C-alpha cells in the first residue's frame, strides 16, 4: 500500500 | 533542460512463426521527457488496436513504456514500430526483424 | 531471493492544457500490480496484477484517497518548484517520486528508498540511515529544510520499516504462485555474416523472471565489455524478460567467443559456445 503522508516540497 | 533519446526495440514475444498467433512489441526506454508518439506499422500503415503499459521509469529517472497488439506473421507482411521525441530530429521507424 | 516493493509516480505540468499528467504505478520486485492515471475516466486506483483483485473495497477506497492525496501534492509541487527554481509558466516540466523497501531471502528489512527528481535529474532523497536528506542543489536545500522542521523523515522511516514492509510480505504470500517463481532463461547463439570476412554473434536470453540477468562475452577467456553491444533487458509481455547481447567478429574466429549467462534461476552460470 501506498504511504498516507505527502508533505510538499 | 535533461533530453535522452529513446532507445527502441521492436520484436515478437515467441519465435516467429508463418501463420502462428503471436505478439508484436515496441520497446521504447531510456527518453526523457516523458513526451512520447510510438506507432506499430503493418505494411507503412498504423496498426489501430495497440495497447501500451503505463508509464514507469528506470532507476537513473529515464522512462520506459512498452506497446503491443496480437499480429499472425506472414512471409510477406512487414512490420515496424515508429516513434517521434524531442530528441529525434524525424520520426524513427525501426524495422522487425526476425532472424535476429 | 530478495524482494522489493516500489512505486513509482510522475508529474508533468501542460502549460495552457489546464491539470498536470499524473501517473502512479506500483511494483513488487518486476511485477506491476496497481495504477492511477489522471487522464483515464475511473479516477481510481486499479489494479494490473490477479492477485492484488482479491483486496476489498476497503482497499481500493483507500487507495485512490491516498493516491489523490498524492497527485494534490505533486500539483502543490510543481508551482513550488517553478518559484524555487525562477521559472516560467511557459515550459513544461517533470517531476518524478519513487519509494518503496527492499527484504532478503528471509523477508527482513534491508533498506528503504525515497527519492524525488525534478526535470530528470536528482532533487532530493532520503539517505539509507532513513534519518536525514541529500540535497542535490540550492533549492532542494529549502526543501530539506522544511522537511526537517517538519520531521517528514521520522513518519517516512516509521511507513518503509514498517507498512512498507508488512505489505509486501502479504503481497509476496497472496501472489506466491507469480511473484515468489524463478524462470531460468531459455539460452542459445545466432550466427549471421555481415560481409565475406566478418560475422554477428548474438547471444539470447528468453522467457526468464526476474529481470535481474548478465550476458557477458569472452575471447579467449577476455572480457569484450567495449565491443559488445548489449540491449536493454525488455519485456515479453507475458511476465517474462528478453536480453541479447552482440559482437562482430572476424570470420574463422568464432570458437575464441563465449557467451557467459548469469541468472539466479540457473544452477550454475552458463557458458555457451560455437564448438
Ligand atoms: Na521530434
Amino acid at each position: 500500500i501506498l504511504n498516507a503522508m505527502i508533505t510538499k516540497i | 533542460m535533461i533530453q535522452r533519446t529513446p532507445k527502441i526495440q521492436v520484436y515478437s514475444r515467441h519465435p516467429a512463426e508463418n501463420g502462428k498467433s503471436n505478439f508484436l512489441n515496441c520497446y521504447v526506454s531510456g527518453f526523457h521527457p516523458s513526451d512520447i508518439e510510438v506507432d506499430l506499422l503493418k505494411n507503412g500503415e498504423r496498426i489501430e488496436k495497440v495497447e501500451h503499459s503505463d508509464l514507469s521509469f528506470s532507476k537513473d529517472w529515464s522512462f520506459y513504456l512498452l506497446y503491443y497488439t496480437e499480429f499472425t506473421p506472414t512471409e510477406k507482411d512487414e512490420y515496424a514500430c515508429r516513434v517521434n521525441h524531442v530528441t529525434l530530429s524525424q520520426p524513427k521507424i525501426v524495422k522487425w526483424d526476425r532472424d535476429m | 531471493g530478495s524482494h522489493s516493493m516500489r512505486y513509482f509516480f510522475t508529474s508533468v505540468s501542460r502549460p495552457g492544457r489546464g491539470e498536470p499528467r499524473f501517473i502512479a504505478v506500483g511494483y513488487v520486485d518486476d511485477t506491476q500490480f496497481v495504477r492511477f492515471d489522471s487522464d483515464a475516466a475511473s479516477q481510481r486506483m486499479e489494479p494490473r496484477a490477479p492477485w492484488i483483485e482479491q483486496e476489498g473495497p476497503e482497499y481500493w477506497d483507500g487507495e485512490t484517497r491516498k493516491v489523490k492525496a498524492h497527485s494534490q501534492t505533486h500539483r502543490v509541487d510543481l508551482g513550488t518548484l517553478r518559484g524555487y527554481y525562477n521559472q516560467s509558466e511557459a515550459g513544461s516540466h517533470t517531476v518524478q517520486r519513487m519509494y518503496g523497501c527492499d527484504v532478503g531471502s528471509d523477508w527482513r528489512f534491508l533498506r528503504g528508498y525515497h527519492q524525488y527528481a525534478y526535470d530528470g535529474k536528482d532533487y532530493i532523497a532520503l539517505k539509507e540511515d532513513l534519518r536525514s536528506w541529500t540535497a542535490a542543489d540550492m533549492a532542494a536545500q529549502t526543501t530539506k529544510h522544511k522537511w526537517e522542521a517538519a520531521h517528514v523523515a521520522e513518519q517516512l522511516r516509521a511507513y518503509l520499516e514498517g507498512t512498507c514492509v508488512e505489505w509486501l510480505r502479504r503481497y509476496l504470500e497472496n501472489g506466491k504462485e507469480t511473484l515468489q517463481r524463478t524462470d531460468a532463461p531459455k539460452t542459445h547463439m545466432t550466427h549471421h555474416a555481415v560481409s565475406d570476412h566478418e560475422a554477428t554473434l548474438r547471444c539470447w536470453a528468453l522467457s526468464f523472471y526476474p529481470a535481474e540477468i548478465t550476458l557477458t562475452w569472452q575471447r579467449d577467456g577476455e572480457d569484450q565489455t567495449q565491443d559488445t553491444e548489449l540491449v536493454e533487458t525488455r519485456p515479453a509481455g507475458d511476465g517474462t524478460f528478453q536480453k541479447w547481447a552482440a559482437v562482430v567478429v572476424p570470420s574463422g574466429q568464432e570458437q575464441r567467443y563465449t557467451c557467459h549467462v548469469q541468472h539466479e534461476g540457473l544452477p550454475k552460470p552458463l557458458t555457451l559456445r560455437w564448438e
